[PDB]
């Protein structure tokens, strides 16, 4: 099953839900209002973590981010875990963001549930380190 | 329709009380496309296995569920009626307490300002028209007789329609000769709604009327059967 | 530096008084419901259209309280009665949304 | 910003008879180069034309605005033509030579 | 003034400005923002038309002079109906009058 | 080993108040803290009542001509005061949550558009309710 | 031209809003406005062959509008006819008003 | 892409014969009004926008496909060829636009007259006819019943056309509208049936390694359909030979597809070749290609 | 200094409004029906309006939702 | 100073067919880009 | 009662019979303060402000004194409590003072009442006087109010709307009245800085 | 319940500092008649009075809705609009019916229509 | 080594707004850019000869630079870089004699930090920084020919 099709099954789902008529309590992404992260998908490799809090800042403040990357080269995998301030921002970056396209790629935004950190075992890196205990954030 | 599929199968299995005591409470999920996948799901669980394992616990759960499911339905779809029909068959004479709650309902909602409740109350007439035989309380369904003959001046076609429909199942269920009003009085009512031009007024009259030509003759006179014949040539365009 | 005085005009008041004619000779045609519809509607044209100009014109406040009299006759003719217990405002006055005729009035003051 | 059916080439209605090859590169040219012009010499085509923008965007425009322009007492009934078919076999063997003279030169493959 | 203040400000117009604005005016306010409004754009001459159909409808129209959709409403009777019910007793002191307690309906806020 | 653990349960609370959503957090302790605060307070508020006074003296309303010399009077007053970074430029467009967008945007609305299309049928349906008003009420 | 025909179609077909059970002719007049509404281009291209080439038109009714204080001529025109002369109306007013054809003190205007 | 340059003799290709070019002039480089009385003219009068006789309204849109009804000339004048050709545009403009009447009048005349005008002559105006982008999906369904009628009629006259209508079909295959996907598959099933297996081998050869992925998604699916009709042991050794190709993945992952769109379609009639299909799926499991392994997942989950 | 290397918005500097405003009334027409008298059309909206017309089910404990746990507690805590 | 509104803001419209809900509906609109 | 005054007003269309409807009553006169505030309540309801109100107002003022003592103690009593109004109802209750002010069926004494200072004036009440002396601008003219405004026998009356002992408060005022449209108001006051 | 009118102030206070055997008299409805009938003005208030038994400090919260909803000083009741006390009748018998379900242990989504009148109406 | 999480933008974000089909564009229009109100002419004379009288009324902002492609004046000399200069319409908020404050369309040159620069009235102007442009100016594109000199219609 393509990923293509897997957008465009998250934007059904919503168009479904307007023409059934559902209330906003009983939306589909009230099961997911107890978490604050969005997994994103399909990214293209060149974008860095500065371009994903540049764009996906528009809803709301991000307060941590997890781009994936590969072990040995430190390349990217094309998906990121992104947490919102806002729990709302999550519906609104699903709504609004799914299968928009940068460089020419689109991508897939859907909510994550129980987003289980990475393990902080590994020395590799100082500045993941930083990520991981801190995270990026607006300092008074 | 796979998450259904499913589910039933697991029932097969495990036993129908197991599934359905864990979904029953979601017949009162204020989500509509939601309540009709639960209600698909108990629907044919109890259609495969019937209601043997049905505790008296959880059916005052599924009794009161599928009363909320079929009060608060909007989509207009036939799922919430087979549904109904499926568990209350399937209960059978353990349904009888429960009659008096269902009677005044449907009874109820029988007037009120939406064409679309009107008309689904008389579709739960005819459904529950046999469960009322079988429980052998035909003095309600006696009495229903007589109510929805009032309703016959209906000028919207489809609540006339299912008007028509839910007194074609009373008159099956109870019989011509016992039934209230008598065929003396429902006969001649009849012949001016066959004017309607709306085909489910129609084809629901023209049964009625045809069953009654033979089964009932003696209840009209001779030229009332050649007007009412006339009539009929109209039917055929 | 100056005043200006309004007054409904000859012709206009003409008018209305001819579409209240006009109303009243088509009564056996139309039920109690239409008639006060239409009156409704002559009533709003007058008043919304001339507002102040109404107030200052005696001919025309003579000319409302007796057509509001002749609808109300007229009703009480298609009924068979002008007892005027048997017809209590109430009846004319209230709302449609409660089942009365709902007329607009404008005759109920004083001259 | 543009619809997919949107072409280089425009076909032209209400073109009087025995017009200048000047003229109609004069009205023509003003919303960009052009890369061909062609006119219809059998009778039955006879009054029609079309034309070929170098640029995507100023055939886009010349459709924008230039319908319903008045030369010689008419308007000018413009469209977009839709070259959906060919008309010949592509001659496999010119391009397979100047194939193998680009690889030649830049040494791809 | 405002458009000039959103200019300068650099936001978009909200509801909230234009929330005591809305039905004053002639014509009135909102209808700047009516669905139709880039079609009646292009309706000019319409009062004279609206004089001109009693040659060609047979009935006298009394709303001659104007048009909803490019003046808006220019009255509003809403409080009438209320102020009416209140001066002929309230709800209960009117369906005294009537045959409701033979409705047998338990409450007269559903009649319709 | 024990510090380890303990280290770990420690990244695990701050993870897990992160995904809750720390908006969500700071408006539940002002919910409880309003509701402690009318649990106080007698059932009925008069508009005598304090706060309710100081909250209608305070409020700034539109057309105030001394306006701009309150504001340039804030604006003296705060100069020198150390705050978080917040979005400054154009003004983006509305969320159906008025969730302010972060520091890090560009500005660039990147959107499907499902949100312009939301407030557009939320329109429509009062466009819609007032004809089925008069076509109802007519015949009566 | 869609807008000034969908302008004019809404006219002619507020004329017929209210009515139940109306003349042939009535009826055939629906008919075209909604034949209208379904393919513009064929209306257009019919109400553009009127105007180049017809001058010989139908006969037109008249009766008269009892006012009780005076009489009014009512004409009745042929269908096909009004909405070829409703289009033209539309569009003559609309380039009218853009050309400033009519100086200011020529009554009723649209802006009072 | 459109922006890329165009050969003065390639472009040849892109016009009717009809046209001869200009030389550009040596003077072109590339790169209020007040009252006035009128003149009478009647010139604006005599252009006329519709064809002349008792025939349907002609969009604006569709001139380019039906501009030589707008001149007017005698019959006589013109070839037999040309004459021929302007009947059959006359029959499908009341096809397309007519009123019923019309349209079955037409119909019949079409379907009867068919092999008289000759496969060609039809095909080369109803195909361009489909391509268009302004269709709507009721003409499109009145033009393919134009082609169906005409396949039973030229039977065996419509083997150069095989390619040209599959191109215009095989779309419908995946359409998103049920009847249009049966009907795309039974003129399918009876365009197979009116060529053969080899001359629809042979065509649709070139389109299983194809640099797209639509053409190939819908040569697999059509491949389905071709099978229905003639029969799984005609093309089975052909599709052992396209599984087993190993110059491109692109071409085994197709073979494999169409096995797989075979058990959809076939059902219950795939059984009596099962162990012949599943030894052209098994080398597929295994591939270094990660799509073809799960090509051939799905193709024995079909099967 | 003007800061380049920013990704081009595409915004005007002249007056927007939001989208909320707009398409709140629908039509084409004068709202008199070509001066037709017998309908009822003296208002324009309806008396008592939509304002329980819904069956009551006992809610989801929204305790989690307002102050993120039972209120008793959170008092408790605080 | 004037008591209907100035008529440069009429001419300016904030924020086409409006036969749109009419026609029927083409084949190429429902198409995606695949 | 305030329904019975209420259906009154909206029983009877010109003013002069309202008044008469109302005094054919006979209510007592410990009713009359409530009755002169009805009849600002009815006026603060509608959408615009509407002559009825003022002159149905001043006749009452006319007719007795103790209606007049009344709507003095409402103009006091109301510009108090100026911000629990909305803006449409601030609007109207300011015009409908102004009309009583300028048809002098009301004392300047009652403008005592105001006093303007940044501590002292809400928002609300800051608006409040803005359309009020816009109004009263606009029924007058600026060389009447300003005749009317600076006067000997009403001097001590406008000294906290006219603030002289601080100059900060001055300032204020001169400020005030002038982002209004009113500043030719103030030029005794700016003397009054210059020295 | 009327040990809830106890718990509010206007009849509280009035008891408490009484210094006088007397009778006074009160209009538990402010103006409900006006829009309501009277059966609907005894449920709201049947429902208002059991909500204050059964929780005083979680219904004198509900009953003020916002920061602006205020009382008529001769009422006893909140001034809301229609809907607000649709919304409010909702919220007071979530009240009720999550106080039973916590004390007796049971899980509200169960129970059925009947049970949900009996027990918000005081039933055993 | 790991390229290990940078937190800095890349041009990839800036190339998918304002990148033209030839090459990435550095300057973007601000939001204060309109369309001129007066006719502006711009005068090239290579010395004593008289170049084509260019007209700059049409749009809001020009693109200067080598790339006859990409710019809308192309300047050839090689003096010049790819992207050189921007004259850009904006309007800008002017007060007058009487106080009163209000909005006027200027033209204004801004030189994206080209590496030969440009002279205003022989005076070289620092990068990134808008210029208004006087009623007469000269324009000096490095050290290339053709002085340019602007004009509006009305001045005489």
């Amino acid at each position: 099953m393509n990923p293509l099709t897997k957008v465009k099954l998250i934007n059904e789902l919503n168009e479904r839900e307007v023409q059934l008529g559902v209330a906003d309590k009983v939306s589909w992404h009230s099961e997911y209002k107890d978490s604050a992260w969005i997994f994103l998908g399909g990214l293209p490799y060149e974008l860095t973590e500065g371009d994903i809090i540049c764009v996906f800042s528009q809803y709301g403040e991000i307060v941590n981010i997890n781009l994936v990357r590969d072990k040995k080269t430190g390349k990217s995998k094309g998906f990121c875990f992104l947490c919102y301030e806002d729990q709302r921002s999550t519906i609104l970056a699903v709504d609004n963001f799914n299968g928009i396209k940068i460089k020419g790629r689109t991508i897939r935004v859907d909510h994550v549930s129980n987003y289980r950190a990475p393990k902080d075992s590994e020395e590799i890196d100082d500045v993941t380190r930083q990520l991981q205990e801190k995270g990026c954030g607006a300092r008074t | 329709r796979q998450l259904v599929d499913t589910t039933v199968e697991l029932a097969n299995k495990v036993g129908a009380a197991e599934i359905i005591s864990r979904i029953v409470d979601d017949l009162k999920d204020e989500a509509e496309q939601y309540r009709k996948m639960v209600m698909e799901t108990i629907e044919k669980i109890m259609g495969n296995l019937g209601a043997a394992d049905i505790d008296h616990k959880l059916e005052e759960q599924l009794i009161d569920g599928i009363l909320y499911a079929f009060q608060e339905q909007t989509t207009e779809d036939s799922v919430m009626l087979n549904g109904f029909g499926t568990v209350v068959n399937a209960l059978g004479k353990r349904v009888k307490p429960y009659l008096p709650q269902i009677c005044g309902t449907v009874l109820w909602r029988l007037n009120n300002k939406s064409a679309k409740v009107r008309q689904q109350a008389a579709d739960l007439i005819s459904r529950t028209a046999v469960v009322m035989k079988t429980c052998q309380e035909e003095k309600l369904m006696g009495h229903l007789g007589v109510v929805l003959y009032e309703y016959l001046g209906e000028e919207y076609p489809e609540v006339l329609g299912s008007i028509l429909g839910a007194l074609k199942a009373i008159v099956n269920v109870i019989g011509m000769h016992k039934m209230t009003p008598p065929i003396k009085d429902l006969l001649p009512r009849l012949t001016p709604i066959l004017k309607n031009r709306h085909e489910k007024v129609q084809e629901n009259c023209i049964d009625l009327v045809g069953r009654i030509a033979d089964r009932g003759a003696e209840y009209v006179s001779a030229r009332e059967w050649m007007r009412i014949c006339f009539e009929l040539l109209e039917l055929l365009k | 530096t100056a005043q200006c005085f309004l007054r409904v005009d000859d012709e206009s008041m003409q008018r209305f008084h001819n579409r209240v004619r006009q109303i009243l000779m088509a009564s056996g045609s139309t039920t109690f419901t239409k008639i006060v519809n239409k009156w409704n509607t002559a009533l709003i044209g007058l008043m919304t259209y001339f507002r102040e100009a109404v107030v200052n014109t005696q001919e025309l406040l003579d000319l409302l309280v007796k057509c509001e009299n002749k609808i109300q006759t007229r009703i009480k003719i298609g009924l068979n009665s002008k007892m005027p217990s048997r017809f209590p405002p109430v009846v004319f006055y209230t709302p449609k949304e409660l089942g009365g005729l709902g007329m607009l009035s404008m005759g109920h003051v004083l001259i | 910003r543009l619809p997919p059916e949107v072409n280089r080439i425009l076909y032209i209605r209400n073109l009087p008879y025995k017009i200048t090859a000047e003229e109609m590169y004069d009205i023509f040219g003003k919303y960009g180069p052009i890369r061909q012009i062609r006119v219809g010499n059998t009778p039955e085509t006879r009054g029609t034309a079309y034309v070929v923008y170098e640029d995507i965007f100023d055939a886009k425009n010349a459709c924008d605005h230039l319908s319903g322009f008045n030369v010689c007492n008419r308007y000018l009934v413009v469209l977009y033509y839709n070259a959906n078919r060919a008309f010949q076999k592509m001659d496999t063997k010119k391009k397979e030579e100047q194939l193998k003279l680009l690889k030649e030169k830049y040494g791809i493959n | 003034l405002k458009r000039q203040e959103a200019i300068a400000q650099n936001r978009r117009l909200t509801l909230e400005d234009l929330e005591d604005s809305w039905d004053r005016g002639i014509p009135r306010i909102n209808t700047l923002f009516q669905k139709d409004r880039h079609t009646l754009a292009y309706d000019k001459g319409w009062r004279v038309r609206t004089d001109f159909k009693q040659y060609q409808v047979l009935k006298q129209n009394p709303f001659w002079w104007t048009h909803q959709r490019h003046d808006g409403k220019l009255w509003n009777l809403n409080n009438y109906r209320t102020d009416m019910i209140q001066a002929l007793g309230g709800v209960e002191g009117i369906l005294e009058h009537t045959l409701f307690k033979g409705t047998y309906f338990p409450t007269w806020e559903g009649l319709f | 080993q024990r510090r380890k653990a303990e280290k770990d349960s420690e990244r695990d609370e701050l993870y897990a108040q992160w995904g809750k959503g720390l908006a969500q957090s700071r408006q539940q302790q002002q919910n409880v803290e309003d509701a402690m605060k009318e649990m106080q307070k007698p059932l009925a508020r008069y508009i005598d009542d304090e706060d309710l006074d100081r909250m209608l003296r305070e409020q700034e309303r539109e057309g105030d001509p001394m306006a701009n010399f309150i504001k340039k009077n804030k604006a003296k007053e705060n100069k020198n005061k150390k705050v978080r970074p917040r979005y400054s430029g154009p003004a983006p467009p509305p969320n159906r949550f008025n969730i302010w967008p972060g520091y890090r945007w560009d500005g660039v609305d990147r959107s499907n558009g499902f949100e312009q299309k939301r407030f557009a049928r939320l329109a429509s349906k009062k466009a819609v309710e007032e004809l089925a008003y008069k076509w109802s009420v007519e015949d009566m | 031209d869609t807008k000034l025909l969908i302008l004019a179609l809404e006219r002619l077909k507020e004329a017929y809003s209210v009515k139940s059970r109306l003349n042939q002719s009535q009826r055939e007049e629906l008919g075209l406005i909604e034949q209208a509404y379904d393919n513009p281009h064929e209306a257009l291209s019919r109400i553009k062959r009127h105007l180049l080439t017809q001058r010989a038109f139908k006969e037109v009714g008249i009766e008269f509008m009892d006012l009780y204080s005076h009489l009014v001529p009512v004409y009745d025109v042929e269908p096909l006819e009004k909405i070829t002369d409703a289009y033209l109306d539309q569009y003559l007013w609309y380039e009218a008003d853009k050309r400033r054809l009519f100086p200011p003190w020529i009554k009723p205007a649209d802006t009072e | 892409e459109r922006n890329r340059p165009l050969s003065d003799e390639e472009l040849d290709a892109m016009f009717p014969e009809g046209y001869k070019v200009l030389p550009p002039p040596a003077g072109y480089v590339p790169i209020m009004t007040g009252f006035h009385m009128q003149t009478e003219d009647r010139t604006m009068k005599s252009v006329n926008d519709q064809p002349s006789g008792n025939l349907p309204f002609l969009k604006p849109d569709d001139i380019q496909y039906f501009d030589k009804l707008l001149v007017d000339v005698d019959e006589s004048t013109l070839s037999p060829e040309e004459q021929k050709e302007r009947k059959i545009m006359k029959l499908l403009l009341k096809i397309k636009n007519g009123t019923p009447p019309m349209r079955k009048a037409a119909l019949r005349q079409i379907t009867d007259k068919a092999r008289e005008f000759g496969a060609g002559p039809l095909f080369n105006q109803i195909l361009p006819l489909l391509m268009s982008p302004t269709l709507e999906d009721q003409e499109r369904h009145l033009l393919v019943k134009v082609i169906d009628r005409i396949l039973y009629k030229l039977d065996d006259l419509v083997r150069p056309y095989v390619h040209k209508i599959l191109v215009v079909i095989e779309p419908l295959l995946i359409d998103e509208d049920y009847y249009a996907r049966v009907e795309g598959r039974e003129i399918i099933s009876n365009l197979a049936k009116a060529a053969g297996l080899a001359t629809m081998i042979s065509t649709m050869r070139p389109d299983i390694d194809n640099m797209d992925e639509y053409v190939r998604n819908t040569t697999a699916r059509a491949f389905a359909v071709v099978a229905s009709a003639l029969g799984i042991p005609s093309l089975l050794p052909f599709l052992k030979a396209v599984c087993k190709s190993k110059k491109s993945w692109q071409a085994r992952h197709t073979g494999i597809k169409i096995v797989q769109q075979i058990a959809i379609l076939m059902g219950c009639a795939i059984l009596p070749h099962l162990r012949s299909l599943v030894e052209i799926i098994e080398h597929g499991l295994v591939d270094e290609q990660q799509k073809v392994r799960t090509i051939s997942a799905l193709a024995i989950a079909a099967l | 200094v003007i800061a380049l290397g920013v990704p081009n918005p595409r915004t005007s500097n002249e007056v927007q409004y939001d989208q909320r405003l707009f398409n709140q009334s629908k039509g084409m027409d004068s709202g008199f029906a070509g001066g037709e008298d017998e309908i009822y059309n003296v208002y324009d909206q309806a008396w008592r309006g939509g304002k329980a017309q819904s069956i009551y089910r006992p809610s989801k404990n929204l305790d989690k939702d307002m102050y993120g746990d039972d209120l008793e507690a959170r008092i408790k805590t605080n | 100073p004037g008591y209907h509104a100035p008529v440069a803001l009429l001419n300016d419209i904030p924020q086409y067919d409006p036969f749109a809900e009419h026609r029927p509906p083409k084949i190429a609109d429902r198409e995606d880009e695949y | 009662f305030r329904r019975t005054i209420y259906l009154a007003i909206q029983s009877s269309l010109d003013f002069e019979e309202c008044a008469h409807k109302l005094l054919k009553m006979e209510f007592p006169e410990s009713q009359t303060k409530e009755l002169c505030n009805m009849i600002l309540d009815c006026c603060a309801q509608q959408r615009t402000y509407e002559k009825f109100f003022g002159l149905l107002a001043g006749r009452f003022c006319m007719l007795k004194k103790e209606y007049m003592e009344s709507f003095e103690g409402i103009f006091k009593e109301q510009y108090d409590t100026i911000h629990r109004l909305e803006t449409n109802k601030l609007r109207n209750v300011a015009k409908m003072f102004a009309h009583l002010l300028y048809t002098d069926s009301l004392p300047w004494s009652v403008l005592e009442c105001i006093k303007l200072s940044e501590e002292t004036t809400t928002s609300s009440s800051r608006i409040f006087v803005k359309i009020f002396f816009q109004e009263l601008c606009e029924y007058m003219g600026l060389p009447k109010l300003n005749a009317r405004l600076k006067d000997e026998t009403l001097q001590p009356f406008f000294e906290g709307l006219l603030p002289r002992d601080n100059p900060r408060n001055t300032r204020f005022a001169i400020n005030f009245f002038t982002s209004i449209g009113l500043g030719g108001l103030t030029d005794e006051l700016r003397e009054h800085l210059k020295n | 319940p009327f040990q809830a009118c106890l718990k509010v102030e206007k009849f509280g206070d009035l008891i408490l500092k009484a210094t006088e055997p007397q009778m006074v008299l009160f209009n538990l409805y402010d103006d409900w008649l006006k829009t309501i009938s009277s059966y609907t003005a005894f449920s709201r208030l049947i429902l208002i009075l059991r909500a204050l038994h059964v929780n005083n400090d979680r219904a004198k919260v509900i009953l003020k809705p916002d920061k602006t909803t205020i009382t008529e000083p001769h009422h006893i009741w909140p001034t809301l609009t229609d809907e607000e006390w649709i919304k409010v009748e909702v919220q007071l018998k979530d009240l009720i019916l999550a106080d039973y379900g916590k004390k007796n242990n049971v899980n509200v989504a169960s129970l059925t229509q009947s049970e949900i009148r009996d027990i918000i109406l005081g039933m055993e | 080594a790991k390229e290990k999480p940078s937190f800095e933008l890349s041009g990839a974000l800036l190339e998918d707004t304002n990148t033209f089909r030839g090459v990435v564009i550095k300057y973007s229009e601000p939001p204060e850019a309109r369309i001129p109100k007066k006719r502006w002419r711009l005068y090239p004379f290579k010395n004593d000869e008289v170049l084509p009288v260019m007209y700059i009324h049409r749009q809001s902002a020009y693109l200067l630079g080598r790339h006859r492609r990409i710019a809308d004046i192309p300047i050839d000399h090689p003096s010049c870089s790819k992207q050189h200069a921007v004259f850009q319409y904006r309007l800008v908020e002017y007060t007058r004699a009487d106080g009163t404050v209000g909005r006027r369309v200027k033209p204004y040159i801004i030189d994206l930090g080209s590496g030969n620069g440009t002279f205003l009235n022989n005076k070289r102007i620092e990068p990134q920084r808008y210029y208004e442009l006087k009623e007469k100016d000269v324009l000096k594109f490095g050290f290339s020919s053709r002085e340019y000199v602007l004009l509006h219609e009305s001045s005489d």
